[PDB]
RNA sequence: CGGAACGGAUAACCGCUGAAAGCAUCUAAGCGGGAAGCCAGCCCCAAGAUGAGUUCUCCCACUGAAGGUAAGACUCCCGGAA
RNA sequence: GGAGGUUUGGCACCUCGAUGUCGGCUCGUCGCAUCCUGGGGCUGAAGAAGGUCCCAAGGGUUGGGCUGUUCGCCCAUUAAA
RNA sequence: CGAGAGCUAACUUCCGUAGCCGAGAGGGAAACAACCCAGACCAUCAGCUAAGGUCCCUAAAUGAUCGCUCAGUGGUUAAGGA
């Protein structure tokens, strides 16, 4: 799972440790790496997550 | 520390990234030289600046200089080494351009000149070498003095035109 | 560089002014030039030529076409020689001037299955001071636990025999023109009348 | 429960290495090979790209590391010891020493074997690929 | 496409039949109306607290024991063998929320 | 008949230019010289170098994975310094 | 002050439901703290023959009398034993 | 850790003491009873952490900032020298 996370997160020119400090960051993001993986493979959606997430560490 | 300078009158001097180019009476002695100095020059003269103080920075400072004084003085006014053989025998001799040592072994001992490099042999037992680039000019005379360099007995062998040399005693 | 082939025939004794010497007879009969390989259309340079002609009915139809390309008749033997760029035909006399030194490689004499004493020199036992390896027996073979190993490359029992083997600066003693014979001082390797090759030294000493 | 995929893709790209150090770019090379730039869909099977590294030759090793740096390799024989290579003289057929490297990092399995096809070393300006159409892809990480 | 979170219920934008750990609401009675954290509904994708917005019913189906497993321990040299039985309680659900 | 020569990069070593210290110093940038040793060079193996390479040539496109077949091998016979 | 583990040991760890032991013979291969050979420095090195240290493990390193011997002594040679 | 015996040797021998191993699984230390983390009731394709880690193998910052070492030191000692 976390691996395939990181995947798409460099994709975008973030990575996990960043990324999910910034789906941590805003609180409400509580789901399972598995359910990020999944997103992973619907690219829009994990796109929105990247975009949520990486507006919580400015 | 040395810095002051003395560019003549018929040469010029380039500059590119630390590396220039240099011509004159005898032309095309460009020489290597570091981009973290300053190549750089006034007009009527020129100089090398150190950026920085550092040791490695100023160990460069003074090696770029002297390579810059000898690279543009030998362009314009050139280098000449001088040697003298001594020993029974040791004969020299100038075959076209080539110098044809006859010195104390069952063969004649010849050397071919690397370009731009001049041998000369104004008397028979009296080497000379004429050039620009000094380094090569001290090379090839160190070539010419490694085949047979001074016994620590008796001194046979080349020796630079003014030199004196030790002598240990024996029997 | 340059070269030729021809069958070993047999050996004899000459005299070279008044030194007896031995002398090898190899028959260097004519060569067709086959195939002129070139580095632009084959990656190197090389000459294939034939010997030793067979009779067009015991050729494949793939070979007659080969040897058609050239205008050649079929040869039961072709080889490459490196470098080599002749005209027209190798023919032996042209390649050889008496007396120059030439390598001559041919296929050692198999003697088939050979023990160590005979293959590798080695030494044997003794014949009656107690054993029953009285001859021939390698002894022991290795160390003992450290390296479990038996070294790779250990000599032993084998097929000590039809190697290809060079044997270098070989002097023409004699050249007979119109005979396709050549001498050569000393042996050579093989059984009579197996394939060899005279070629110019590997090794061009002073 | 995991959404797995087919291999259908094959996809071929052209690793520049003038002027990168020499493991630096094999581990980008290795990275690339072992899939992990996509979603790494699987341990299972390969999904990496072929990899087509051009002018191989012009490598940089940064250190002292162009002399004094060995390549130990064991002929089986002894004294076929250690038939040290060693240095730029091994870049007497460059294109083996960067393969070495991302084999250093490729997997040692059956599988890791095989995906050392996919490495595609060129020492000089120019490749056959072009009818793959390999993709340009930066030396620069980020 | 989406999936329970399995820790114990909650989930995201699906549509389907799925086991999962049992609800102590006996019967289909449950009608489980759970919060969910994604959904893609009109592929216009939604997250976070807008998903404490939205939440999803779901009927329950049926309970159930899965498949049997056996719980096997061995140690070395010292006998020791354990095997036990186990089959885990669940009760299946079928989706049917906004 | 052979070990070898020529080559290249090298060990101890010997130097060229040369600073950091307006000297000196083979080194700190740089460069040249130097062994029966390292690489190449000699002879032999080798594309199961599954990374399976090249070249020349031949048979062609048959009938319903199979079958008669081409080019072409084999079986068997007679032998061989194999 | 270190190094190496080749000596006599210490210790008692695997092996007493078996790990054959000293010398020779036969095959070898490796280290280098180098006997010869190659390249050097210094020498109280004139030359020659040396001394001693450095780099160097490609190859090479003899045959006999005494004793089971290893070893050692001796014969007679060696580039060297 | 503290002593004796030993050579301030020993994976040596004998006591005191704490912990582990014996009787101990799981992560780390490439590998490894003893070390460092942590005591396995069962099931899960859930989450935070310990030691230990985040270039590729190999999970996770080619993280950030001031330096330090150009020795592959890192990745095997000392008296002594520079
Ligand atoms: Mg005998
Ligand atoms: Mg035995
Ligand atoms: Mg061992
Ligand atoms: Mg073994
Ligand atoms: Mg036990
Ligand atoms: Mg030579
Ligand atoms: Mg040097
Ligand atoms: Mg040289
Ligand atoms: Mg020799
Ligand atoms: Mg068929
Ligand atoms: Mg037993
Ligand atoms: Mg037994
Ligand atoms: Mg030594
Ligand atoms: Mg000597
Ligand atoms: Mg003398
Ligand atoms: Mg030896
Ligand atoms: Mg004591
Ligand atoms: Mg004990
Ligand atoms: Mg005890
Ligand atoms: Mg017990
Ligand atoms: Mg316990
Ligand atoms: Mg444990
Ligand atoms: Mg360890
Ligand atoms: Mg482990
Ligand atoms: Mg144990
Ligand atoms: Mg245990
Ligand atoms: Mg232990
Ligand atoms: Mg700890
Ligand atoms: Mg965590
Ligand atoms: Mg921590
Ligand atoms: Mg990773
Ligand atoms: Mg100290």
């Amino acid at each position: 799972w976390i691996q395939r996370i990181n995947a798409g997160a460099r994709l975008h020119g973030m990575n996990y440790s960043t990324f999910i400090n910034g789906l941590k960051r805003a609180n409400i993001d509580l789901n399972r790496k598995v359910l990020a993986d999944i997103a992973a493979r619907e690219p829009e959606a994990f796109k929105a997550l990247v975009d949520a997430s990486r507006n919580a560490r400015q | 520390g040395k810095q002051p300078i003395a560019v003549p009158s018929g040469v010029t001097v380039n500059a590119q990234d630390g590396v220039f180019k240099v011509k004159g009476p005898k032309g095309e002695l460009t020489v290597p030289y570091n981009t973290e100095l300053t190549v750089r020059q006034d007009g009527d003269q020129l100089l090398v600046e150190r950026p920085s103080d550092a040791q490695k920075h100023r160990a460069l400072h003074g090696l770029t200089r002297t390579l810059v004084a000898n690279a543009v003085k030998g362009v314009s006014d050139g280098y000449t080494i001088n040697l003298e053989l001594r020993g029974v025998g040791f004969r020299a001799k100038l075959t076209g351009k080539a110098l044809e040592m006859n010195i104390g072994y069952s063969h004649p001992v010849i050397i071919e000149p690397p370009a731009g490099v001049t041998f000369a042999v104004p008397e028979p037992t009296r080497i000379d070498v004429s050039g620009i680039d000094k380094q090569l000019v001290g090379q090839v005379a160190a070539n010419v003095r490694k085949v047979r360099k001074p016994d620590a007995y008796h001194g046979k062998g080349v020796r630079f035109v003014g030199e004196q040399i030790a002598l240990k005693a024996g029997k | 560089m340059k070269g030729i082939l021809g069958t070993k025939i047999g050996m004899t004794q000459i005299w070279k002014n008044d030194r007896a010497i031995p002398v090898t007879v190899v028959l260097a009969g004519p060569c067709p030039i086959v195939q002129r390989k070139t580095a632009q259309t084959d990656g190197y340079e090389a000459v294939q030529i034939g010997y030793a002609p067979k009779a067009e009915r015991k050729v494949n139809k793939p070979m007659q076409g080969h040897f058609a390309k050239a205008g050649v008749a079929p040869t039961r033997i072709l080889r490459e020689f490196r470098g080599f760029a002749p005209d027209g035909d190798s023919v032996n006399v042209d390649i050889f001037a008496e007396g120059e030194k030439i390598d001559a490689t041919g296929t050692s004499k198999g003697k088939g299955t050979q023990g160590v004493m005979k293959r590798w020199n080695f030494a044997g036992g003794p014949a009656s001071h107690g054993s029953k390896k009285w001859h021939r027996r390698p002894g022991s073979i290795g160390q003992r636990k450290t390296p479990g190993r038996v070294y790779k490359g250990k000599r032993m029992a084998g097929h000590m025999g039809m190697e290809r083997v060079t044997v270098q600066n070989l002097e023409v003693v004699e050249i007979r023109a119109g005979e396709n014979l050549i001498l050569v001082k000393g042996a050579i390797p093989g059984a009579n009348g197996g394939l060899v090759v005279l070629r110019s030294a590997a090794k061009a000493s002073a | 429960k995991t959404y797995i995929p087919k291999n259908d893709e094959q996809n071929w790209v052209v690793v520049d290495a003038s002027g990168v150090p020499l493991g630096r770019l094999a581990t980008l090379i290795a990275s690339r090979i072992r899939g992990k730039h996509r979603p790494d869909f699987t341990p299972n099977m390969i999904q990496g790209d072929f990899v087509v590294v051009i002018n191989a030759a012009q490598v940089a090793l940064t250190g002292k590391k162009l002399d004094d740096k060995v390549y130990t390799r064991y002929t089986g024989y002894q004294g076929g010891l250690k038939t040290e290579t060693a240095r730029e003289a091994l870049s007497k057929h460059p294109e083996r020493v960067i393969e070495h490297a991302v084999f250093g990092m490729l997997p040692k399995g059956r599988q890791g074997r095989a995906m050392h096809t996919r490495l595609k070393v060129y020492a000089g300006e120019t490749h056959p690929h072009s009818a793959q159409k390999p993709q340009v892809l930066k030396t620069q990480p980020l | 496409m989406f999936a329970i979170i399995q820790t114990g219920g909650k989930q995201a934008r699906v549509s389907e039949g799925d086991v999962i750990r049992v609800e102590s609401l006996q019967g289909e009675a449950g009608d489980k109306v759970e919060l969910k954290a994604l959904f893609v509904g009109g592929e216009q994708t939604v997250f976070g607290e807008d998903a404490g917005k939205y939440t999803v019913q779901a009927e329950v189906v049926e309970h159930g024991r899965g498949k049997k497993i056996y719980i096997r321990k061995y140690k070395s040299g010292v006998q020791y063998r354990r095997r036990t039985g186990h089959r885990q309680n669940f009760t299946a659900i079928k989706i049917l929320g906004i």
